């Protein structure tokens, strides 16, 4: 009754509910203090940036939008002579920046924008002191976080090179997060480790032959290719959410480095103990309740699995904007065999499956999550799983609390 | 291209979608990328609302783009239609559409469907949100209303509540009520909670009152030359205001002017002596045109400040602006850039802010007493009270609203001067 | 004697003036020393009233004490009927006059006024302004109404509303609004906006409304002996009390339930994606008892907080909120010491409390959210808009002022994180 | 034209709308860092200093009230040892107060309780490290800022003694305005001079023989009676509001001090122009203007010469708790002859007199303000002007826009 690798995933396109690339921006750069992103988009990508990034917005961030006029369209390159004075008013705010991301949009896309070689020359024109990439970020060609991949990406084939044998951890985690993965690796005994993206510009990993990397974020197929085509060799593990996830995916690292067991027991016995003790404090409430999430971050499969296995959730439809059969296998593996699995989004299709389930827990987006509640159905809204601190052992009960939460304020609001 | 953090405004499209969520029984059909859905977050988040918005997107993507741009339109718009069964639809296109080769108004009458399907023009690239509302608006009108027989009782429409209006909601309210004690009833109140049906009985109204003009103009327009209905000129916010509203609307019927007072409180709380330090206090107003130009006599000629900076972010209300300003002094602000409103604001050196949250923001850094006048709309700024700014409750609910901030900042002064 | 800085309450002579300045064609004569007239400042500024308090002092100084001091308060009661000719008069003693020898009973009757002079018992050194105000309006009642045939219509009256009552104004009002939504209209509406003949013809309604029991208990129990009038036992703050406060009305009249909810929106408001934050956050509530018994249901009944402190600082409603605060697994709080309230509040670690003038300071020196929620309070929280606290609107007004200053909370935080620490 | 040393001041006794002497303490005790007021009253007193205080009352202010209980009411005996108790409490609860004050109200001295004796009695427990005095601030004996009067003249039978030729000027003044007082004085060459009440109790001035002194404040009466019995002379001046004032006031000073004529002009005169022209932009709409002042503290007379005499406004009735005939001369010597005077009050009456008069500014308290407005005439609180600063040079200006300000809104409006 666990096990869903030969399960039927159902492939579905139509209209959509979910964010671009674009959204990816406003969290990332928070990880990437020395970084600039700059779209080169419409009004429309810069009202979304301003919608996403509520209350962020007013505290100087660094990230924002060149917006193109309509003198832009007419057919005149440049364009090159626009972007150009565009981005030297920018980096003489701003003296500080190190890093600028020319982020493509879909309209930049569609007037066939050449950003990768405005990159390129940017470089050229900036260097040493500030380093200018490309990547797309637009609703034509990536949802949500795939914006952090196709960013990542875009830096891999730039990383110093080395033959040293070293750990890349990769993917965006909040900073209390990568301190406790540091340390928990460190006690192993796994030699120097280094997170991509970096804290800053001129402390990058190098990458080689010999390098190894984990993921931490499942939603990085591009940043893998890009690492593997660099001669870098993944670490396949579950991803590490709650008390199962987070040893299998250190046990995977010990094992990679021939940590003895004796050793990984010793340095994950408290730490362990200490998660699952925070997690039954929701298994009342959370228990053999049913669970259906919408496709938003990629996120959904490994915390299906962890409300599944670790919180006594009957799973329902479990959809995921992408799902990427390699790495997503050891967690598929563990899933629930009774679980419906897409990939993508029919939305009114989806819809008519969901009134049909009538589901006692929703995972979507604030496209959605209100109308819902309005027919009686409890929501969690999607997007607080991208940001809140929710890896690893510490986090393991605030995560729970997450789902928890809603069901527990649907019954307090009823005497 | 101009680098771009915060936008007063958003695309024209929204102001679209404004239109169609204010409205029921009406879908709206955009042309546009994955992704611009993000929008639906503003009508089910800020305006707390219980329904997806009647809107939808064709969805192009990647991997379906070329001549699959046009198919997937059309699909879009039959779907919407065997879906829903709307009494009519509008098709328009997102700015990534625009420069796309897809002719809505050929795609759409080539479908031909049994109902009307409206297709608008909202050129992203030049103009924003709000002239987006105003011209769906219009052109819903423009092909719905009719010329009819007035009705027996003297009735009018409200023209222009939409969805993200500041305090559309309980202005509608209001407004209602203050027409109904001069036995005014309404007629339609559009686009908010109009269906296509009711766009079509509007030529039976004997007058329109404009409430606002940044949503609402076009269509006035129309309705005056298509139905011989004059509209209101004057925005009935501030006791001033309101009878000069009143005073119009009973020129343009004949009705004697009616006024319930009894609860109407500004007048004393202003005039009473607890407000003489009010006096002279140096006020900056920012938001669109038609709450600036309301608030600037409120505070002038009302509450008793002084005046000391005004604009506006909407470039449609430029002239009425302008107008008004020169009556205080002032050479009005016209711009979208809130790095120029950092700067007039600093220049001004203001003891108050009246703004958008934008200002708010503005304010706090400076140290200085804000309160919001107009949208952009945040949840805050959503509430479940009532909470009008037009008419007589809206003047008492902005006198607290105004001078809240000010006592707060009078009294955390005051705090910390005596603690040593 | 006790050591005083901030006090809840005023002196039960200025619960005096509260009634009768919520009256009209009443006079109020208080024998009390010059200088104590500064309460008239407290309605004058903050009720932002329009005319002098109906209320004048014998106004003895040092150079006239004595036998002088039984003569000037003769002497108020002539000024005041000659001036004035009120309907009926009240006569009373300051703290001070407390301490004197005159009797203000006899003198008053020794001068035989056309109109009748009710005298008030207050003691000064161990009650407050709340029990001024409910037994002067007892006082007013018992000396004013009859037995009476009752009103062809179902009837009745609204009891307790005074004069520096909080919300009292727009409670009037939005009360008034839901029983007539139910077919019954007020009779009269005492202390606030009733005449000394509006008094008399109290007996006539089918039952009593007792807005505020601190001010009208004690009315509302004559009425019932002297005119088998029962009177309402639920205040109509929040949702749910509303509800109760509907169904027990219907229960007195044999009327159905007949609400207009067209305009209620705080229990979507709540129940909206936009409050899941607002599940488990610790309050910490004060004030009335009245006020403080109808927030803590709110808070965690209606609102979905975790009620983590309960008192007040009015011993009178000391019971009721001992049983209130058992339901919530609480020790009630009672005291009328800032101090006191200061430390429950800092060993319940509140994310937001809910209470008086005062609690908002011990909130900022705290640096935690905080809404007022009871009297007493300055200007502000006397507002030129509609702010009832009861009935529906109430609930609306209630959720919005609550919910503000949290997010307000969150903002500030979220921004001093941003810009960056 | 200019006289009114002579005309009859109307006497009144009725109903009153007026503070007690209590109130003095809100703004005494800011002054005065030192010291902490404790008040031994009713409910009624706290209420008062909780509503005259606003927002001062959240801020830990350094005065109190030891409010009565059912069992002090009494006897004596018991009264006395309590009040002990709750001194000692107050005071181990605050170590850094040098001065405490008991101050008497009316329920205190109904009762009949020796606050002074108590003063006397806790002295001798509480030296070296703090003195603690008793005056009236009571309803009964005081109002307003008289209550300042009652505790600077129980404050100097037991200043040091000297024999010194130094300048006292007595009655608290804003910090900025003193340092503006100071600074004018020693640049004219006199000095050395000290402030009663200072900053600090280990700073106070001394007294004797030789000591000469001047009021900033009208209302100081006792004051004067109390250093007089001590040895010191006064130095008569009108009191210094306006350019005028401010100047007569120093000249005064420099006069019996041998400064010549010549330093003088010299030292006075910018901050002399820079004066009259911060008046000149309120002249505009003051000029012309009746004016009508219930009584409150004792600043009625001397800002009616300033407002009549600078600000060009036609004086009616002009009322005062109190009229020192002999304190109050130079100001009276400069009021308009026209100017009916009044010492008390008889609300009642008074109120019919203002109908009758119709001025267009009425100076009042907060209990009569929001009435008057409601009837159509334009009103100015009093007491803020005791609290705001508004003596000297500097000064001028703001305190023409203090009247200016109202009758600027009423038009305003309409
Ligand atoms: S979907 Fe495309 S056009 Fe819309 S905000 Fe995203 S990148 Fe911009
Ligand atoms: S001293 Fe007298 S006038 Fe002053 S507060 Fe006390 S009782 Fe009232």
């Amino acid at each position: 009754t666990f096990g869903c690798t030969d399960s039927p995933v159902r492939r579905e396109r139509g209209q959509k509910a979910v964010f671009c690339g674009l959204t990816s921006i406003v969290w990332l750069h928070r990880k990437m203090q020395d970084a600039f992103f700059l779209v080169v988009g419409s009004r429309t990508c810069a009202h979304l940036l301003q919608a996403a990034a509520g209350v962020m917005i007013f505290a100087e961030p660094r990230f924002g939008t060149a917006v193109l006029e309509e003198q832009d369209l007419a057919g005149l390159a440049d364009a090159h002579k626009e972007l150009d004075r565009e981005v030297a008013k920018l980096l003489e705010r701003r003296p500080d920046i190190r890093q600028l991301f020319l982020v493509g949009s879909c309209p930049s896309e569609v007037l066939k924008l050449d950003l990768d070689r405005a990159a390129e020359r940017l470089s050229g024109l900036h260097a040493p002191h500030v380093r200018v990439y490309s990547y797309t970020g637009s609703g034509l060609d990536t949802t949500f976080t795939q914006g952090e991949d196709t960013c990542l990406a875009a830096m891999v084939p730039t990383l110093d090179t080395t033959e040293a044998a070293e750990l890349i951890v990769v993917g965006a985690l909040p900073d209390v997060v990568e301190d406790q993965c540091l340390s928990l690796l460190t006690q192993l005994g796994v030699g120097p480790v280094r997170m991509l993206p970096a804290r800053r510009s001129d402390i990058e990993p190098a990458v080689g032959p010999n390098t190894r990397f984990i993921l931490a974020q499942p939603f990085l197929g591009e940043t893998t290719g890009a690492l593997e085509r660099r001669g870098a060799k993944r670490i396949a593990a579950p991803f590490p959410f709650g008390e199962e996830g987070t040893t299998l995916w250190l046990k995977a690292v010990a094992d990679a480095y021939g940590v003895s067991a004796e050793k990984f027991e010793a340095v994950t016995a408290a730490p362990r103990a200490r998660a699952k003790k925070a997690i039954a404090a929701h298994l009342e409430t959370l228990t053999g309740k049913s669970l259906f999430m919408f496709p938003d971050s990629q996120l959904e499969i490994p915390l299906a699995r962890f409300l599944a296995r670790e919180c006594g959730m009957k799973t329902t439809e479990i959809a995921t904007p992408f799902l990427h059969k390699a790495i997503m296998a050891p967690d598929l593996a563990l899933l629930p065999s009774n679980t419906a699995l897409t990939e993508g989004q029919d939305l009114e299709a989806q819809l008519d499956r969901h009134e049909a389930i009538n589901p006692d827990l929703t995972v979507c987006g604030l496209g959605l999550a209100n109308p819902l509640e309005a027919k009686g159905h409890a929501t969690k809204w999607a997007i607080e799983l991208v940001f809140t601190p929710v890896h690893f052992y510490e986090q393991a009960g605030d995560l729970a609390g997450l789902f928890s939460r809603p069901l527990r304020r649907r019954a307090l609001l009823n005497g | 291209m101009k680098l771009t953090l915060w936008t007063y405004e958003g695309p024209p499209h929204v102001g679209a979608m404004r239109v169609a969520t204010a409205m029921k029984d009406l879908q709206l059909v955009l042309h546009g990328p994955q992704g611009d859905t993000y929008a639906d977050l503003l009508f089910t988040m800020i305006e707390r609302r219980n329904a997806r918005p009647p809107v939808s997107f064709s969805t192009f993507e990647a991997s379906h783009m070329g001549t699959d741009t046009a198919i997937l339109l059309k699909d879009a718009l039959a779907a919407a239609h065997a879906r829903y069964k709307p009494q009519a639809m509008a098709v328009a296109l997102t700015c990534t559409a625009e420069l796309l080769q897809d002719d809505p108004n050929g795609i759409s009458r080539a479908l031909n469907l049994p109902v009307p399907v409206v297709p608008l023009e909202l050129p992203s690239y030049s103009r924003k949100e709000n002239y987006g509302a105003d011209e769906t608006f219009r052109a819903l009108v423009r092909a719905l209303a009719v010329p009819m027989e007035r009705t027996p009782e003297v009735t009018c429409n409200l023209l222009g509540a939409t969805a993200l209006g500041f305090r559309h909601r309980d202005d509608v309210a209001e407004v209602t009520k203050l027409l109904a004690t001069m036995g005014i009833k309404v007629n339609v109140c559009a686009p908010l909670g109009a269906s296509p049906d009711d766009l079509r009985k509007l030529g039976q109204a004997h007058f329109n009152v404009l409430m606002y003009p940044e949503t609402g103009e076009s269509a006035a327009r129309h309705l005056e030359r298509a139905c011989k209905q004059p509209f209101t000129k004057i925005v009935p916010i501030g006791v001033g205001a309101t009878r000069d509203f009143l005073a119009e609307v009973s020129k343009i019927t004949g009705l004697p002017v009616v006024t319930d007072e009894s609860t109407l409180r500004q007048p004393w709380w202003s005039a009473s002596v607890d407000s003489t330090y009010l006096t002279g206090k140096r006020v900056f107003i920012f938001g669109d045109g038609t709450h600036v130009i309301a608030a600037a006599r409120i505070a002038a000629k009302e509450v008793g400040f002084e005046v000391v900076g005004m604009g506006c972010y909407n470039r449609e209300m430029a002239r009425p602006l302008r107008t008004a300003a020169a009556e205080y002094g002032l050479e009005a602000l016209i711009t979208d850039d809130y790095l120029e409103v950092e700067k007039a604001i600093e220049a001004a050196a203001p003891e108050l802010i009246l703004g958008t949250q934008m200002e708010r923001n503005i304010a706090k850094k400076l140290g200085l007493p804000c309160a919001v006048i107009s949208a952009p709309v945040h949840v805050q700024d959503f509430p479940a009270r009532y909470a009008p700014q037009m008419g007589f409750e809206g003047a008492n609910v902005l006198f607290d609203t105004w001078v809240h901030p000010l006592v707060m900042g009078l009294e955390e002064h005051l705090l910390t001067m005596f603690r040593e």
